[PDB]
């Protein structure tokens, strides 16, 4: 137990994947679909309304106009009324 | 050759100080540590780029 044989140095065994990978951990590209055609969406953009069923609530960090997750949509009859008494319908 | 003269040495070196000699027009080799390994034989394994 005094000695520690089999030092087993690791050099190119970790370089073999690439050198910038051992300084920066790289990024994950999304999966490409077919019905989506060629619109390569990323993981930090959403310009359409989503559905909030058993999903997570997204967060925003700066600028970059985004869509939303619809929680309630309803149509009723538009009653006549303003912020006052002027209610002419002639 | 073996002996040398330093203009102003500091009297703190005992026996085990290590001298490093730097000339001009020499590209000194820098080196950054990433992976460090321990072992019970009391030494370290450094993997660096």
């Amino acid at each position: 137990g005094g000695m520690t044989g089999v030092l087993f140095s690791l050099g190119a065994s970790m370089v073999l994947g690439g050198v910038a990978q051992m300084l920066a951990p790289k990024a994950r590209t999304p999966r490409i679909q077919t019905t989506d055609n060629g619109k390569q969406n990323t993981y930090f953009s959403s310009l359409d309304n989503m559905v909030a069923q058993g999903n997570v609530l997204p967060v925003l960090y700066g600028e970059m106009r985004v869509g939303s997750r619809v929680v309630s949509q309803e149509i009723s009859t538009a009653d006549e009324g303003d912020g006052g008494q002027v209610v002419v319908i002639g | 050759v073996k002996v040398k003269v330093s203009r102003v040495p500091d009297g703190v070196a005992e026996y085990s100080v290590w001298e490093l000699k730097l000339p001009t027009l020499r590209q000194r080799l820098f080196r950054c540590v990433s992976i460090r390994e321990n072992d019970d034989g009391t030494y370290a394994i450094t993997a660096v780029q």
